RNA sequence: CCUCGA
DNA sequence: TTGTGGGAGCTGTCACGGATGCA
DNA sequence: TGCATCCGTGAGTCGAGGGT
């Protein structure tokens, strides 16, 4: 039955076992094994690099064995180097010693590119970096109301800066765009009566690492701030599990209509106050109001 | 993997860098100040510094286009320039043309 | 530009013929780029000829540095005059 | 009471009720006894021929084990001798500005000698540049300074452990005989019941093939082993009997695929273990076998490989473990006890120190050098062939260079202040080659070992991931030359506690009785009560009497860190908060001005002069001249010492290093007194922090889960301002489209916005610099093609001719700010030493004024850690009855629940410190001040005192004091003798309607300030492979939305929040830019394309060959590429074209 | 383990010298110990959510009948202790009639608070509830079956992913879990022959016990008088 | 599971699980309990293959085990509870597998299986960009 | 990767 | 392209499932 | 052909700066 598997796969699709064995190598596209020049005057490559080298490497030696007619046990040498110099570009280690690098390190072929939370997958497929967001200390702020979350300043005008830009263009605070870049970039004054404008009710998304359930991300308004910190609700701490002995938070915007309405709607702080877990409320006074109620 | 802080040192010395969407975004959006000037030259003064300046067209071959000899087209090219020079005087001490 | 609605993703195994009907030409030499002139070497890893030219509608040689020239190949030195995107798409390929 | 062993050192009144026989040693001997054995310094050649002579340093000794180097016909042999230093090249300033090494030349003495012509060619030759270590116990590599870490390496010796099971529940016995250097030899039983010698990894061959191997014959192997039948059955089922057949078939297992021969297999086998050329047991190996198995009793150590004996009596121990017999004796040996072998007792692991690391990679460059001598001594025409000729130094320097420039313990120095420096160079890290690494970091490794008492601190150890691999060093410990740690203690004979001071380190602390430092002792010095509780061996506590105790503690504080043992009360503080404060005092940043705690320990003095970042005077004499800029000392010798200050340098981890004169002119000083502070001292003791007026309440929840409230005076009055300096450095150098220019011409520019620099295009020194700001004008040569249609418009129109270059200065990064202090050039016009291509390079240094802000982190000394919420103004604070606000609330909510009490101690004490005090002697002397030190009766305002650890201000004492404080100007007593007192809101003014714990507790600046942390994007660059926005506030990066706040945005169902995270806010490079144009220009948000890494992972899977496709809903496959020509119609004719 | 000798001081008189070394080993052995299961429990809360992803509420009511029964309580009823995961939150499958009937909840409703406090007042000991185990949907769940929304506090909304919430509600916690316990809980999940398993009847019958000497043998005659 | 049937084993795992984290004070409501359950019990065993294309021993999800039986009258299947990891890698979702571990594997025996994958998970698209399929992604809804 | 932060 | 010539670390991890190899 | 051994899998999230 196992080995039935294989084969009434292969012929169940018509495709042909042929395939497991190459007589040609396929070579990345170059943009995705870099090069780039280092302070020093030396370079760094990708170890794609260095394993498709050794691959050309072994078979031109063995180009160049099989047109000097070499003894037959020096060019099965060569041509087991080669198996073995593309088993390390397809999958080094899986077999013997793996292809190392300076420090003895083993390099990083294709297979791994891959694998784990280092790989494609869940590196920059599952998970990716993004745009029009941030990220600060956060503070208590008891004034706030739950719905609310302090943003300083400068925080604000960074993700909002094409918003911010073009209402300063839209009054006449600056003559064209490339003027509302330079302002916002200047942090000329006018920008700040501009900004109170754009933000005003524009959610934010607000998240603490690690994110143990979808409360740990939750959508507040925005309230512009004195300072360099965010100022969280001290209701909210228990859903994100944030103290404040040093705890930082990420900000990110919403941009699209759908993204600002499942914000308002979905996310809204106020609107998740009890645990998705046991269903009961989780956004209930904690220790200082305690004593004091 | 290289490094971030690598690709960026790399970036520093580099003839494009790592450019981002916003300048990228305004490379396509209009130069006011410079689509302005050249809407007030005449269309063809306009479109003899266009082809030859920016199309960077040999003068044969921009005569080609147009239908007109390259005398005609280089006097108004010249004649162009010169005027989007008046115009346009604000713009090259904006930035860095007046040196 | 994709309108993003796919049916179906399929894997297969590559013929070796296939291989060949992705490459853009035979990588044959262990050279990067020279230390001199910083330029990528012919027929190596990082070829402008197979893999696409390093700067825009810029040819290895420099007969074409133009949008002018656009979709021609270089006779001197093969490089096609286009955008160096495509040096993220191109794959070579090695005859064993 | 009066410390006055360090001269002109401030008087720290002390609470301490028991003496010190010992004082604390040179903090940083750790690392200078290890460096000048090395060298073999006059310091360690005086010391260690002044211990019981046999003079031999590391570079002697790595000399000695390389000479002679004969060749193969035994005919010429070269040899070296005399390791030699010439002077420092430079002095470490100018290697830390010129990007140097601080190092000296190192000569040998090469003595060639030529058998067959008789001749002798001596000669003088040149190693290389030997790397040098500062005063300060580091190195400057590269102009970066830096510490090699002491690493816990398990020493050479034969160790025996019982694994519990195999898949069966049989117990099994293993042991490895692990050498300095060499191969490893290992044994071993199965499940089933053979004794097995598994080698180098190779396989399981029954031990009787070695013991036939060596030359036992089968019956003199069946005598020794007779009352072993599990050897028998090994016989018994044993392959083959004989000794060349035994030796072939060990040949036939080690080479796989190689034919065997006898009398190769003869040769190597021996050259395995027994040749000193590839093996050498330690001396300290050495040692510990011959103490294992009892064999040399009486110090022969002139010999170190594995013998024949040893293995034997190793393979006998190893079966009679089975038995368990607590007895054995060797033939020759002597009643060793029989037991398995604890891998993190103290005795079993030693420690690598710095100067055996730099021995270690000597000896390995000059072992290359020595393969390359022998075949230079062929290639060469000999009798012409000089000891320069043979010797290639260039192996040597690599390895030198390679170890301090990428081993794990070579670390970049943390120098926050000068705590963070010292504790780094008593660090005891576990990782590294030759160490263990971190897969295999168990959590048996990280758990505080019995054996660490007194040597490695159970307090301060990492929170995070490296817990328990990386350790300090304890206060009074000291390696030993063999590499163990050695703690003193108090020889006790007969019940009478002398001041014998004997070091003994953990193996020969478990064959004694060690009492405790708090014990009680008449005034003869003697044992007060019979039973009281000592440290019974392999650490258990019992209470035999004093006739039996054999040592007893130098001291308490003796299993403490000098980190540790700065914390007051620490023994009322828990483990994890009092972890979390010796941790947090290592971030402390200095302040503009440094203020010495009210309440301290005894540690501050003696840990800043040792760190180093002081100034002390090196002999006795008086002030001739005092600058902000240096202090001259005239002794009265005659001669003249100046020490010119550190003005406003950058540690490397930012923080301000400026030393500042306590000097005067004409000033007596003696040898030893400290001349000047440094960044965190203050008259030679140790300031982390400041002494702030503390109310303990909550407020307002503005102190909400330990958010901190400050009054606005620390900002006004710069209590808690810190100077931080940041270097900007950006260099010009060769391209492929040319060479970078520094210029004041960029392109794109107005005057006005190249106001502030000078005329080369650096910024000019004194300037005020914000984000976006210029610091270096630099251009980079692009292409043609690469002009934009307008940058190409102007050039034509204007005819600017120069080459097209791109905007490639240098700006101050976003969100920060300061003054331009100083700035530095190198060019390559100039002979100056560049990497290749830079042409010219330049640093800005900007400094910064930090006020103290919302969300900066503080903490006192106990773990109680908290940032600021909120900094209310002056008079919206609660004030005492006279009016002073206080500086800083601190909730009540966090101070039990986390048992760092000892912050309430201090609290109470500090305010009996500055208030002062006067104890009612009238009558005679109240019975809770009875032990009390006669200087501590009495206290002038914010006097100035020590809690030692473990011997501290009692209860008791503590409660007396607050009655007796002194009162302030007008009579007022503010703080009862409770510790309470009545504010008064500032903000209504009614009072708050209960007494409130107020006192000073000593508060220090944390390096996790907002300003390092705040971080914003809108756009910015992307990574070139995935698209995807870089990483890191350095990088203008952006935040990761991960895996788990996927889940997050899913579990909620927000589809499209979680699409445009994942398309146009990361990856799809079209969109991006039409999403910023739709913003722009006030639009809706346009639809997502194709993330970029999908594409990316496809191509990698085609590197694979695997022929991945995506299919359109009926038809074949779909188009990924996109079109050449796009947007022809509108961009080039939206500048006025039709 | 437990050293026989206590830390007979309190925090107050301040610990000594051997007390306080003592109270190390536990206080870092906990550190590193949450170190590890932090990890152990991100990886089953990584497993939980990739096996329970794709599972979604696509209908409105399957309709069925099926459920479990659940408790809710010598001479007087008690409260069940679990009462709060079991049977709050429910959609009852059956109407809950008390001796001499009345309808005290209706089929499919909330089984909220009220709703329980009502049914305990009326002696109602046992209730028949919709459940997931269940549910009749071919692929996901129907919204009857699953209930009400932790979140909201009405019943689920018809798109609703509740897979990924329920492979968080689980995590979450799970670093609270020491010593099994979440190796217990991974052994379940993973439906691993479990260790020291306790074997079950195969077939109704009666038992012949033999004693050995650590051996047990165990022997059952059916009650069809099969094999 | 092979004596009491699967509505009893769900019951089982259901109150062993809940019973080691209630041992803990740490309150699960059920239904999660069971959302996971659920998810162990949706396959069967084969023992013999009457007529069907199906391989002894494989393991097959019951709607399609039932849907393809029913269009071959016109099979012997026993129920058979897996774990959660052999539940996830052995998706009709290729690229699912390949994401989630053990991706070597998983995509060699999909090139070998010319798998496709019909992109219909959450998962699946969000690694290609497209409205995941829950929430307001649902077309009911978008 | 190292050291650190929650 | 000629007298002789064999590495540097490694291990101080662990539970689980199923192929692989041995006899 | 019947297992014992070996080998291949997996082992939390997000930050900062340093920079062979
Ligand atoms: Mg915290
Ligand atoms: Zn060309
Ligand atoms: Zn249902």
């Amino acid at each position: 039955l196992k080995r039935l598997k294989v084969v009434a796969a292969f012929q169940q699709s018509g495709n042909s076992p042929m395939g497991m064995v190459l007589d040609a190598v396929p070579v990345i596209p170059p943009e995705l094994r870099p090069m780039v020049q280092l302070d020093g005057g030396r370079f760094a490559t990708s170890d794609l690099n260095d394993l498709y080298r050794r691959v050309i490497n072994r078979n031109n030696r063995l180009k160049r064995l099989i047109d000097l007619g070499a003894p037959e046990i020096i060019v099965n040498n060569e041509k087991r180097m080669l198996q073995e110099s593309v088993d390390a570009l397809f999958d080094n280690g899986r077999r013997g010693r793996p292809v190392t690098g300076p420090g003895n390190r083993p390099l990083k072929s294709l297979s791994d590119l891959l694998k784990g939370k280092q790989g494609r997958f869940r590196q920059n497929l599952l998970g990716k970096r993004v745009d029009y967001s941030g990220r600060s200390v956060i503070v208590v702020g008891p004034q706030l109301k739950l719905h609310q979350c302090g943003l300083p300043k400068l925080m604000a005008l960074e993700l909002f800066k094409p918003f911010v830009m073009k209402r300063l263009v839209d009054l006449n605070h600056a003559q064209n765009i490339k003027s509302a870049k330079r302002m916002v970039e200047r942090q000329r004054p006018q920008v700040w009566d501009v900004l109170e404008e754009v933000i005003a009710e524009h959610p934010v998304l607000l998240n603490r690492a690690p994110t143990l359930h979808r409360l740990g991300i939750q959508a507040f308004e925005p309230m512009l701030v004195e300072g360099k910190a965010i100022q969280l609700h001290p209701l909210v701490c228990e859903a994100f599990n944030a103290d404040f002995d040093g705890d930082q938070m990420a900000v990110h915007l919403p941009l699209s209509a759908e993204a600002q309405a499942e914000a308002r709607i979905l996310m809204l702080s106020s609107n998740n106050i009890l645990s998705p877990a046991s269903g009961r409320p989780l956004a209930m006074p904690r220790l200082d109001m305690v004593t004091g109620l | 993997q290289i490094t971030d802080w690598q690709l960026a040192s790399n970036a520093e010395h580099s003839s494009t860098g790592l450019r981002s969407a916003e300048v990228e975004a305004l490379e396509a959006l209009p130069d006011t100040e410079i689509k302005e000037a050249l809407q007030a030259l005449p269309e063809e003064f306009r479109m003899a510094v266009y082809y030859a300046d920016v199309e960077g067209f040999p003068y044969k071959e921009i005569a080609e286009i147009m239908d007109t000899p390259i005398g005609t087209v280089m006097s108004r090219l010249h004649r162009g320039r010169r005027q989007l020079r008046g115009l346009l005087a604000d713009v090259a001490r904006d930035r860095g043309f007046a040196r | 530009l994709d309108v993003n609605f796919f049916d179906e993703l399929r894997i297969g195994l590559a013929t070796a013929e296939d291989i060949r009907q992705w490459s853009y030409g035979e990588v044959k030499k262990p050279e990067t780029i020279n230390y001199r002139t910083l330029k990528p070497e012919k027929d190596g890893l990082f070829c402008e000829k197979i893999f696409g030219p390093t700067r825009d509608w810029e040819c290895y040689c420099g007969k074409y540095k133009r949008v002018r020239f656009k979709g021609i190949i270089c006779e001197r030195c093969g490089v096609e005059v286009t955008r160096a995107k495509v040096r993220r798409e191109r794959m070579g390929h090695i005859e064993l | 009471s009066s410390n006055n062993s360090v001269p002109g050192a401030p008087n720290r009144v002390s609470f301490a009720k028991l003496r010190e026989p010992l004082e604390v040693p040179g903090l940083l001997d750790v690392q200078t006894d290890s460096f000048e054995w090395l060298i073999g310094s006059p310091r360690w050649r005086e010391s260690a021929a002044e211990r019981g002579v046999n003079p031999v340093g590391g570079l002697e000794e790595v000399l000695y084990e390389l000479s002679p180097i004969e060749d193969f016909s035994g005919s010429m042999s070269l040899s070296f001798s005399d390791p030699r230093f010439d002077d420092v090249k430079a002095p470490v300033d100018e290697c830390k500005d010129k990007d140097m090494t601080y190092a000296a030349p190192l000569f040998v003495t090469a003595e060639f000698i030529n058998n067959n012509t008789g001749e002798i060619k001596s000669q003088t030759v040149f190693m290389g540049d030997f790397p040098m270590m500062t005063e300060k116990g580091t190195f400057i590599i590269n102009g970066t300074e830096r510490v090699v870490v002491s690493q816990l390496v398990r020493s050479p010796g034969v160790y025996f452990d019982e694994t519990i099971d195999k898949s069966t529940d049989k117990t099994l016995h293993s042991v490895k005989v692990i050498p300095s250097r060499g191969a490893w030899l290992e044994f071993d039983v199965d499940k089933r019941d053979t004794v097995g010698v598994r080698i180098d990894r190779k396989r399981r061959q029954p031990v009787t093939v070695l013991l036939k191997a060596l030359g036992w014959t089968s019956e003199q192997i069946v005598e020794r082993f007779g009352f072993s039948e599990i050897m028998r059955s090994t016989l018994e089922k044993d392959n083959t009997v004989g000794t060349d057949e035994a030796l072939l078939d060990i040949y036939r297992k080690l080479r796989p695929g190689e034919p065997p021969t006898k009398e190769s297999a003869q040769t190597l086998l021996e050259n395995l273990f027994f040749k000193e050329k590839r093996y050498d047991l330690a001396r300290v190996g050495r040692y510990k076998v011959n103490k294992k198995l009892g064999l040399h009793v009486g110090e022969p150590i002139t010999s170190s490989t594995l013998t024949e004996e040893d293995v034997v009596a190793t393979i006998e121990y190893l079966v009679r473990l089975h038995e368990g017999q607590t007895t054995m004796t060797v033939p020759g040996g002597v009643e060793v006890p029989v037991e398995t072998d604890d891998i993190d007792h103290f005795g079993n692991r030693r420690l690598r120190t710095v100067g055996e690391l730099i021995q270690n990679q000597i000896r390995v460059g000059m072992s290359r050098m020595e393969r390359v001598v022998r075949e230079r001594m062929t290639t060469q025409d000999v009798e012409a062939i000089t000891p320069q000729t043979l010797i290639n130094i260039r192996p040597v320097v690599a390895a030198i260079k390679e170890f301090f420039g990428t081993s794990q313990l070579s670390q970049f120095m943390d120098q926050n202040n000068p705590l963070s420096g010292l504790t780094h160079k008593r660090r005891l890290s576990a990782l590294g080659p030759g160490g263990l690494s971190r897969e295999r970091a168990g959590l048996e490794v990280r758990d505080v070992h019995p054996s660490h008492y007194g040597r490695m601190c159970p307090i301060e150890t990492p929170e995070g991931p490296n817990i328990g691999l990386i350790g300090s060093l304890s206060v009074y410990a000291r390696v030993n030359p063999f590499g163990f740690i050695e703690t003193p203690y108090r020889k006790v004979v007969d019940g009478v506690v002398s001041d014998e001071i004997v070091y003994l380190t953990a193996d020969e602390e478990d064959r004694h009785v060690v009492a405790q430092a708090n014990s009680p002792i008449d005034a003869d010095g003697r044992f007060v009560e019979p039973r009281v509780l000592v440290r019974r061996k392999a650490g258990e506590v019992e209470y035999v009497p004093s006739s039996e105790v054999d040592y007893m503690d130098v001291s308490p504080r003796q299993m403490v860190s000098v980190a540790t043992a700065m914390i007051p009360f620490l023994e009322h503080d828990d483990a994890n908060r009092a972890l979390m404060g010796a941790n947090m005092q290592r971030q402390a940043v200095p302040l503009v001005r440094s203020e010495a705690p009210l309440v301290g320990t005894g540690m501050e003095l003696r840990a800043a002069i040792d760190a180093g970042d002081v100034v002390v005077a090196e002999e006795s004499g008086v002030i001739e001249e005092v600058s902000a800029d240096y202090i001259t000392v005239m002794h009265d010798n005659g001669t003249r010492r100046t020490y010119r200050m550190r003005k406003f340098a950058r540690s490397n981890h930012g923080t301000c290093a400026n030393q500042c004169p306590i000097v005067d002119a004409g000033d007596r000083v003696e040898a030893g007194q400290v001349i000047a502070d440094g960044p965190c001292t203050d008259d030679g003791e140790m300031a982390l922090g400041k002494n702030l007026l503390v109310a303990i309440m909550p407020w307002e929840g503005h102190n909400y889960e330990d958010a901190i409230i400050l009054s606005n005076r620390l900002v006004e009055e710069d209590v808690l301002t810190s100077i931080h300096i940041e270097e900007h450095e950006i260099d010009a150098r060769d391209t492929k489209l040319g060479a970078e220019e520094i210029t004041r011409d960029i392109p794109n520019i107005s005057d006005e916005v190249l106001a502030d620099l000078d005329e080369r295009g650096i910024v000019r020194i004194g300037a005020e610099v914000r984000d976006g700001d210029i610091l270096v004008g630099k251009v980079t040569p692009k292409g043609e093609t690469e002009l934009t249609p307008e940058e190409r418009l102007l050039r034509a129109i204007f005819g600017e001719k120069a080459r097209e270059v791109r905007d490639t200065s240098l700006k101050v990064p976003h969100g920060e700010s300061g003054k331009v202090i100083g700035i530095r050039v190198f060019s390559r016009e100039d002979e100056d030493e560049l990497p290749a291509g830079v042409n010219e390079l330049v640093r800005v240094y900007v400094a910064q004024k930090r006020k103290i802000s919302d969300g900066d982190k503080l903490a006192g000394r106990h773990g109680n850690k908290g940032v600021i919420g909120k900094i209310l103004p002056v008079e919206d604070m609660p004030f005492l009855a006279d009016g002073t606000p206080v500086d800083i609330i601190l909730n009540t909510h966090g101070v039990p629940r986390r048992m760092n009490i000892g912050q309430i101690l201090e609290t109470h004490l500090g305010w009996c410190a500055h208030s002062g005090w006067k104890v009612d002697a009238a009558k005679g002397v109240p019975d809770w001040a009875a032990r009390l030190p006669d200087e501590l009766l009495e206290a002038q305002p914010n006097a100035i005192v020590s809690t030692p650890v473990f011997d501290g201000a009692q209860e008791a004492e503590l409660q007396g004091l607050l009655s007796c404080t002194l009162p302030n100007r007008d009579g007022d007593v503010l703080v009862d003798a409770d510790g309470k007192a009545m504010l008064f809101d500032g903000r209504s003014g009614e009072p708050f309607p209960y007494p409130v714990t107020v006192g000073y507790m000593y508060i220090m600046k944390l390096h996790h300030l907002v300003d390092d942390k705040i971080h914003a994007r809108s756009t910015g660059p992307y990574s070139m492979i995935t698209q995807q926005p870089l990483g890191g506030k350095a990088q203008f990066g952006g935040q990761r939305f991960g895996e788990m706040e996927c889940w997050a945005m899913q579990a909620y169902g927000a589809a499209y929040t979680l699409q445009e995270l994942l398309t146009i806010k990361s990856d799809d490079t079209v969109g991006r830019v039409k999403v910023y144009e739709a913003i722009v220009k006030g639009e809706n948000i346009p639809e997502p394309g194709i993330p970029e890494s999908f594409k990316v992972l496809l191509k990698e899977l085609q590197s694979l060959c695997l022929n991945v496709e995506v299919l359109s809903s009926d038809g074949a496959a779909i188009e990924l590429r996109e079109g050449e020509d796009e947007d022809l119609e509108r961009a080039a004719a939206n500048l006025g074209i039709n | 383990e437990f050293i026989p000798r206590p830390v007979k001081s309190s925090f107050r008189e301040g610990l000594t010298v051997l007390e306080y070394f003592i109270n190390t080993h536990g206080a870092r052995k906990g550190l590193a110990d949450t170190a590890l299961r932090t990890a152990d429990s991100g990886y089953l809360t990584r497993r939980l959510v990739d096996v329970s992803q794709d599972v979604i509420v696509r209908e409105h009511d399957c309709q069925t009948e099926r459920g479990i029964v659940v408790e809710l309580a010598d001479g007087t009823l008690i409260r069940d202790p679990y009462i709060e995961t079991s049977a709050y939150a429910r959609t009852l499958g059956t109407d809950a009639v008390d001796e001499a009937g009345n309808v005290i909840v209706e089929r499919g409703q909330d089984l909220g608070d009220p709703e329980i406090d009502a049914l305990l007042a009326a002696g109602i000991t046992q209730v028949k509830v919709r459940s997931v185990l269940t549910c009749a949907t071919s692929t996901g769940v129907c919204a009857t079956c699953y209930g009400r929304s932790m979140a909201t506090g009405k019943l689920v909304d018809i798109g609703e992913a509740v897979g990924i919430v329920a492979a968080q509600s689980i995590g979450e916690p799970g670093t609270q879990l020491t010593m099994g316990g979440l190796p217990r809980v991974q052994e379940l999940f993973e439906a691993r022959v479990p260790r020291g398993k306790a074997p079950i009847a195969d077939v109704t019958g009666r038992v012949r016990l033999e004693d050995g000497e650590r051996f047990y043998k165990i022997t059952i005659v059916p009650d069809d008088g099969g094999e | 599971l092979r004596v009491q049937g699967p509505r009893e084993v769900q019951i089982h795992l259901v109150r062993e699980v809940q019973e080691v984290y209630r041992a803990q004070g740490v309150s699960i409501h059920d239904k999660h309990i069971e959302v996971i359950v659920r998810q162990m019990l949706r396959r069967v065993t084969i023992i013999d293959s009457g007529s069907t294309e199906f391989l002894p021993g494989s393991l097959i999800d019951r709607a399609e085990f039932e849907a393809e039986n029913r269009r071959v009258v016109a099979a012997a299947g026993r129920p058979v509870l897996m774990g959660i990891t052999k539940a996830s890698l052995a998706t009709d979702s290729w690229l699912s597998a390949a994401s989630f571990q053990e991706t070597t594997r998983v995509l060699t025996d999909a090139a070998i299986n010319c798998r496709s994958d019909k992109l219909n998970g959450l998962k699946e698209n969000v690694i290609i960009g497209k409205l995941i399929p829950a929430g307001t992604g649902i077309n009911r809804y978008r």
